[PDB]
């Protein structure tokens, strides 16, 4: 329904006024926002979109792995105490019995937080190596963004038409993932508890279990 | 329906002690699991749906 | 090497298709790194230079004198009354005041009023002809970011290439002290220990020792 | 703008179309003038000018009764709600200054303050400051002074404006130079003051007929509608249960 | 007097020790004393939209300031007008007692119990007023973004040229200081815990010791 | 006891779920079918 | 016990999803008349 072009909706619906004349609806999640300006020269428009959906993807990947496994927790997958939330599970390594998958001691069964955050940093570096570079040694010729070929094993992104509707869903769904990322990061800090938890206890009472319940416990004591 | 049971006379409560009696409803039942497990509820014998 | 095309960049061989243009190695310390687009505009570029280099220098200073009478407390058994440098400052509140190398004889300042307000009217002064470039007859005729008349009295920079290498080695000292003052930052908000105590430790155990030990401080209740 | 629904042939009159074809609307009421339903049922109206002279009066009566609306229902509802106001009830504000008796202003939200002006100054400022703005208002002529809108006028600001809608110095938020939305506003302006001249003689005849002011009725009907209304307040005792 | 606040000539940030202006600094709108040390506004379209935002902040700052300051100073003799709610970081907290908001302590205005219906209200109404202020509205269509002028100007004051320059000059300026003033709040009220008067008038008490330095070593870590 | 029960009739269960792995495959089979049927939507 | 409801509540629910989306896959459109 027109999301590229000169008839594309806006970030304030029919209250949105003129969008900014750098915003010519060429890109996916075009709704005329940059009241700051920020990306008017399109060098670091380019940037800004890339980081975009570098973040997006990310906060995608970490919304479902926030969620998953406390709902696995409260449907009987033996997370013990701190496996189950997301802001526990980081200390879930210094326990003696180790880090399980999925509370089953015999997948991974880690207990070396050094060795793990080495095998990432040699992995994540080598993968974001080859992002930056824009090749590999089976990769050449593809899009920084939007790879495909291995990266698009299913081919889904193969009509033109198809491709621009699938980014548009993409970056949508990312930057919802972001959104709630960032609730989860406030609600984590504010309530202490798990998102799920928080949710349980709203659908419990919202008329009194919403963050103005948590409204006074930040104050400055003289 | 709310408003007259809320604030205006209430409605007959059967089960008010003594054999039942018009009564003002305080703290109705809001809670979204309690409301909405009646309509999922089954209509067999014991459960009887809503 | 640390200039123009074929220079040493940010990250190795996976720099060569992702340098900004506006990155040409014209500069000191251009490994090729700009992925937020900072410093695309020129002009914007130009004062984050600038910004940068200030930076570096006050943190190389900053980054020596953290350790600096933390180290004589260590090994040269040198008394300063507080040699932890994130609790340096409230010396002025004892009742010996600020001593400066622990002896009563050296400065011994009680007035924080009086010692700012001295700062405040020097630096000001300082910074207003930095950013003047000069007084009207006052050197208006320097360099914004390397003056060389009378901030250059022993003459290292003659020869022009030593003088842009001698940039390499500035700038690269410069974001070395930066990434350790950042350290120096976060360690004394994760541990309340000074550098010189939390390597001590380290170095007493490494294995157990270390910053993942503390990742478990600032977890929500 | 939709001037149609309130001005010419086919504009909304005081009956549908069902009930009222539109050769029974009176000739004198052809819709030229804001809220012509085409009521004149009696016949009070003859010919265009004295639709306009009744107009005249009309639209008087309709900005007075506005203010009197706001005045009668604010200060009761506030008393009520508890700020320091005596008198709140509209018909029992003037015995409250009989004998060196004052009143209370509460300019809200910062206060109140205690008026010093007894009701013998209170009259003669009233009548002196109601005579003059009267007798400028049938004159057309005005002292001259000061406007948030037009600023510092002459005495010579007033000529040439209608008697009836003069603007300029009245107007200081303009709101009215389209002649469009001059027109509907018009409209606006006349529909309000008929329902605020309906609502001040429901005030009055409520107050004699319940003993309180129109806060309380409407408080105490919407807290028990079928406890309190005109015909429990006219059956007086309860009732002697049918059963 | 123009010249004091524009053209090549104006009051700068550094008095005489300004000589290098950025190029971009032009002594064309409100404020201008030359200060981009980061180069932050070097693209013009970037400029304006800061330009908007700080005249926006402005303004919200000088209500705020305002509004911080305001019923501390009238407070009664004994805290029976506000309690805590006297202290503007703790006025929130007022609509959460069993007498709701009462404004000036008077229960017959507003009274407001429900949080909740308070925000709503406030979304649905800002989110109106600044969709209009984006966009256009009842109040005007095709406007000056920053300066409409119109039904937002029905005193007058602005209609002369000179006139309107000096006023925009000191808007800027009030603003500015408002801003200040508002950050210092902010930070007072965090490193202390007290209101903002009562911070001027425990300084005013002893000037010497009730000062910043005298919390200077509340952050400190153990 | 001499015997066990799932112990479910009656009790209000939603959906008659005495377990969440019933809720779990329901929800399961249905988003399966409907992925299905919307994968394969453009089509008939 | 538990594992026979299982498989009846799977399958229970198979046949219904795939009678709800079978009238949701444009069934007017299935018929021969003109229109
Ligand atoms: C728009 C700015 C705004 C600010 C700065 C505050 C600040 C505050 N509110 Mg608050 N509110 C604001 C808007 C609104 N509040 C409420 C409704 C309430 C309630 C009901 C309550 C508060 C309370 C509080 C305080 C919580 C205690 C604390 O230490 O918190 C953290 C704050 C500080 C440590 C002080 C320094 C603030 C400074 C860092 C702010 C500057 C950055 C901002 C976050 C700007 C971000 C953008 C905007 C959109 C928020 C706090 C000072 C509570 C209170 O008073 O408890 C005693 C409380 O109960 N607010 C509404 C809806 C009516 C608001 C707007 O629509
Ligand atoms: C003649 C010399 C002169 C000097 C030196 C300055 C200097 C300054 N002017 Mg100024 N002005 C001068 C003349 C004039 N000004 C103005 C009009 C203005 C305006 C209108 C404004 C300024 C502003 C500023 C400031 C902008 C730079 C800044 O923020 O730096 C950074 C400053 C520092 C880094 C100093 C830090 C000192 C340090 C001791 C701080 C304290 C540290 C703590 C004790 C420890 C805490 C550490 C951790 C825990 C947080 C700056 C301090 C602007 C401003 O920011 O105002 C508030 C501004 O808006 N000036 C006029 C009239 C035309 C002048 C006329 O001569
Ligand atoms: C212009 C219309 C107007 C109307 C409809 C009323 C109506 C009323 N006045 Mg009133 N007054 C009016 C104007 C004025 N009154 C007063 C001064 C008083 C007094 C002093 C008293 C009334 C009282 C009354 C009531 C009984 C007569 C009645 C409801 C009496 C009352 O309130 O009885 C309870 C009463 O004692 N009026 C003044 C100032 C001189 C007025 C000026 O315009
Ligand atoms: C020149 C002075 C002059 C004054 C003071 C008034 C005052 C008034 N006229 Mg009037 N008029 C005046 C001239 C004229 N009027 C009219 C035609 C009308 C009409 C048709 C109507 C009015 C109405 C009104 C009243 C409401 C308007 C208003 O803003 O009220 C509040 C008053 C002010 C905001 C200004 C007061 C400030 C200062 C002059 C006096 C300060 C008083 C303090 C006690 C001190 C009000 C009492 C309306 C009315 O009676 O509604 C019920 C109404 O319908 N006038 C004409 C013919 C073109 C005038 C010609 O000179
Ligand atoms: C749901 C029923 C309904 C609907 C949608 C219509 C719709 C219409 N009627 Mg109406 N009509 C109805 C009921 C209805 N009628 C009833 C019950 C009466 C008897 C009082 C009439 C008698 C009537 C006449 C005689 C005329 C129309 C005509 C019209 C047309 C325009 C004028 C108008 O709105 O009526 C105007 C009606 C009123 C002003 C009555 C008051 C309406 C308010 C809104 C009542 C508030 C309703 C509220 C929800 C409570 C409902 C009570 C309920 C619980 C029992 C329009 C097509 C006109 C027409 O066709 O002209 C050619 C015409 O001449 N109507
Ligand atoms: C929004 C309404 C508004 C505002 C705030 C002003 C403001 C002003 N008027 Mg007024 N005035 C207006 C509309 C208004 N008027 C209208 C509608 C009329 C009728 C045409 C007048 C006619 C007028 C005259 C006759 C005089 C002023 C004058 C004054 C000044 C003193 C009045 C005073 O202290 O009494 C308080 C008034 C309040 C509204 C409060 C004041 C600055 C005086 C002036 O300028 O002195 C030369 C004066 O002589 N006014
Ligand atoms: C002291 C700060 C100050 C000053 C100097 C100005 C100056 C300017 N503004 Mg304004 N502005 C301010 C604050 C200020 N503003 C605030 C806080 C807001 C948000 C409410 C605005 C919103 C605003 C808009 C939307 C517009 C302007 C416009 C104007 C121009 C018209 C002249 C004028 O306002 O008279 C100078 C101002 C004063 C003399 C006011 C100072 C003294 C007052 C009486 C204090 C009032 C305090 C009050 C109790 C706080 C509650 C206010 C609340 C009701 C909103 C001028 C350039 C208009 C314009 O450019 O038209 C061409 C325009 O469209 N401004
Ligand atoms: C009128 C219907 C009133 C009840 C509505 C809710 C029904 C309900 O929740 O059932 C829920 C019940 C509950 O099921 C039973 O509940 C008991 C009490 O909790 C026990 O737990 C039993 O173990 C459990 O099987 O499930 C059923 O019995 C059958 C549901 C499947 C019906 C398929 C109909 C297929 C036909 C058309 C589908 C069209 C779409
Ligand atoms: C547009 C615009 C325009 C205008 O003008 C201006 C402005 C305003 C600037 C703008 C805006 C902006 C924004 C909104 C931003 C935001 C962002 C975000 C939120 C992000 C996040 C983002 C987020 C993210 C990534 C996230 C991610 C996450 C993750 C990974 C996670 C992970 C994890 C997990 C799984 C679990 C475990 O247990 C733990 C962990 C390990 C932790
Ligand atoms: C490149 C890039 C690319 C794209 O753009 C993206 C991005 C990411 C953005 C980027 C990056 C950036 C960065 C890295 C930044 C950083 C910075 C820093 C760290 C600084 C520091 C900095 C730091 C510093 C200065 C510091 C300094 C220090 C000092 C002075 C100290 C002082 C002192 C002393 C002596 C001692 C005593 O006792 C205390 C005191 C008093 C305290
Ligand atoms: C120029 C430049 C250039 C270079 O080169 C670079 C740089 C450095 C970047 C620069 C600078 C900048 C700056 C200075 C900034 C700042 C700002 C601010 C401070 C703002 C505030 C701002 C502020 C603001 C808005 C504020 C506002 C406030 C408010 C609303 C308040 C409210 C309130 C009130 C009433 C009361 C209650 O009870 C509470 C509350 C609710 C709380």
């Amino acid at each position: 329904s027109a999301w590229y072009g000169p008839d594309r909706p806006l970030f304030l619906g029919s209250l949105s006024g003129e969008p900014p004349s750098y915003l010519t609806g060429e890109f996916p999640g075009d709704y005329g926002w940059d009241t700051a300006g920020l990306s008017a020269d399109p060098t670091t428009f380019a940037r800004y979109r890339t980081i975009e959906l570098i973040h997006a993807r990310w906060a995608l990947l970490g919304a479902l792995g926030i969620i998953t496994p406390e709902l696995l927790a409260k449907n009987g997958v033996p997370f013990s105490e701190d496996g189950a939330i997301w802001f526990k599970a980081g200390a879930e390594i210094f326990k003696e019995g180790g880090l399980n998958y999925l509370g089953n001691e015999n997948l991974i069964h880690a207990q070396s937080i050094l060795a793990t955050l080495a095998v990432q940093v040699i992995v994540m570096g080598a993968a974001e190596g080859f992002r930056a570079n824009g090749e590999a040694p089976g990769v050449e010729g593809l899009d920084p963004l939007y790879p495909g070929g291995p990266f698009d094993p299913l081919g889904l992104a193969d009509d033109p038409e198809a491709f621009a509707e699938l980014k548009v869903k993409e970056i949508k769904n990312g930057r919802l993932a972001m959104f709630s990322c960032l609730g989860f990061f406030v609600q984590a800090i504010v309530t202490g508890k798990g998102p799920i938890q928080n949710l349980q206890d709203h659908l419990a009472d919202p008329g009194v279990n919403n963050a103005f319940a948590s409204a006074t416990k930040f104050v400055p004591t003289p | 329906l709310v408003l007259k049971a809320l604030y205006f006379g209430g409605v007959y409560d059967t089960w008010a002690p003594g054999g039942g009696d018009v009564r003002i409803i305080s703290n109705p039942t809001t809670n979204a699991a309690i409301i909405f497990g009646y309509i999922v509820k089954s209509p067999f014998g014991g459960d009887g749906w809503i | 090497e640390f200039y123009g095309p074929d220079r040493a960049k940010f990250l190795g061989p996976f720099s060569e298709n992702d340098t900004p243009e506006y990155l040409t190695g014209e500069f000191p310390g251009d490994y090729g790194w700009d992925t937020a687009g900072l410093s695309a505009d020129p002009q914007t570029f130009a004062r984050y230079r600038e910004i940068e280099l200030i930076h570096a220098r006050w943190a190389l200073l900053g980054a020596l004198g953290i350790l600096t009478p933390e180290l004589l407390s260590q090994y040269a058994g040198v008394q300063f009354g507080e040699p932890v440098w994130f609790k340096a400052g409230a010396q002025i509140f004892a009742a010996g005041g600020l001593n400066y190398l622990g002896n009563e004889s050296l400065i011994h300042a009680q007035s924080i009023i009086a010692t700012l307000a001295v700062q405040v009217v020097l630096m000001g002064l300082a910074e207003a002809y930095r950013a003047n470039g000069g007084s009207e007859g006052f050197l208006d005729d320097l360099d914004t970011l390397y003056p060389g008349g009378a901030f250059d009295p022993l003459g290292l920079a003659d020869d022009p290439d030593t003088f842009a290498e001698l940039k390499v080695k500035e700038i690269k000292n410069g974001r070395l002290a930066m990434f350790s003052c950042l350290g120096f930052f976060v360690q004394a908000i994760v541990t309340g220990k000074g550098p010189v105590q939390n390597l001590t430790d380290h170095l007493a155990d490494p294995t157990v020792n270390n910053a993942f030990a503390s990742a478990t401080k600032f977890t929500p209740g | 703008p939709d001037l149609e629904k309130w001005y010419g042939p086919d504009r909304k009159l005081f009956l549908p179309g069902g009930l009222l074809d539109r050769d029974d609307v009176p000739e004198y009421l052809n819709g030229e003038l804001a809220g012509d339903y085409g009521y004149d049922p009696l016949g009070l109206g003859k010919d265009e000018e004295q639709v306009e002279k009744y107009r005249a009066n009309e639209l008087l009566h309709a900005r007075w009764a506005m203010l009197a609306a706001a005045g009668i229902i604010i200060p009761e509802g506030l008393q009520a709600n508890g700020a320091d106001i005596k008198g709140g009830t509209w018909f029992e504000t003037g015995a409250e200054m009989l004998n060196g008796g004052t009143l209370n202003y509460f300019a809200v939200p910062f206060g109140v303050v205690q008026n010093p002006l007894p009701l013998a100054a209170v009259t003669l400022i009233e009548i002196v400051l109601l005579g003059a703005v009267e007798k400028f208002r049938v004159d057309g002529t005005g002292p001259a002074g000061f406007s948030p809108g037009v600023g510092k006028f002459d005495s010579d600001i007033f000529d040439g404006l209608d008697k009836l809608y003069p603007g300029g110095p009245f107007d200081p938020l303009n709101l009215a130079d389209d002649p469009e939305v001059f027109a509907e506003l018009q409209v606006k302006e006349i529909k309000n003051g008929r329902l605020a001249m309906i609502a001040v003689l429901a005030f009055a005849i409520q107050s004699y007929v319940t003993g309180e002011g129109p806060y309380a009725n409407i408080t105490k009907h919407l807290s028990d509608p079928f406890g309190y209304n005109l015909l429990t307040v006219l059956q007086g005792d309860d009732r002697v249960p049918t059963l | 007097t123009i010249n004091q606040f524009y053209g090549p000539d104006r009051n700068k940030w550094l008095g005489p020790y300004s000589t290098n202006t950025p190029p971009y600094l032009t002594g064309e709108f409100p404020g201008d004393y030359g200060w981009d040390t980061a180069g932050l506004s070097a693209d013009p379209e970037t400029f304006k939209r800061y330009r908007e935002l700080e005249l926006i902040h402005a303004r919200w700052a000088l209500l705020g300031a305002l509004g911080m300051v305001t019923p501390e100073l009238l407070q009664d003799d004994d805290g029976i007008m506000f309690g805590e709610s006297a202290i503007w970081f703790k006025a929130g907290a007022a609509i959460f007692q069993e007498g709701g908001l009462n404004y000036l302590g008077n229960p017959s205005l507003i009274h407001a119990q429900n949080i909740v219906a308070t925000l709503a209200v406030q979304v649905v109404l800002m989110g109106l007023v600044e969709g209009y202020r984006v966009n256009g509205g009842p109040a005007g269509e095709g406007l000056d973004p920053l300066y409409p002028g119109e039904a937002f100007d029905p005193l007058g004051l602005a209609d002369d040229p000179e006139a309107f320059a000096e006023l925009k000059v000191k808007e800027i300026k009030n603003g500015r200081l408002a801003m200040f003033a508002c950050l210092g709040f902010f930070v007072q009220a965090i490193v202390t815990g007290k209101g903002p008067i009562e911070n001027l008038t425990d300084h005013l008490a002893n000037p010497a010791e009730n000062n910043a330095f005298a919390y200077a070593t509340k952050f400190t870590p153990q | 006891l001499v015997d066990d029960r799932m112990n479910g009739d009656g009790t209000g269960l939603p959906f008659g779920v005495n377990d969440g792995i019933l809720g779990w495959v329901i929800a399961g089979t249905l988003g399966t079918i409907w992925a299905i049927y919307f994968v394969s939507q453009k089509d008939l | 016990m538990l594992t026979l409801k299982i498989f009846v509540y799977t399958v229970v629910t198979f046949f219904v999803g795939l009678f709800i989306f079978g009238f949701l896959s444009n069934d007017p459109s299935r018929n021969p008349g003109k229109g």
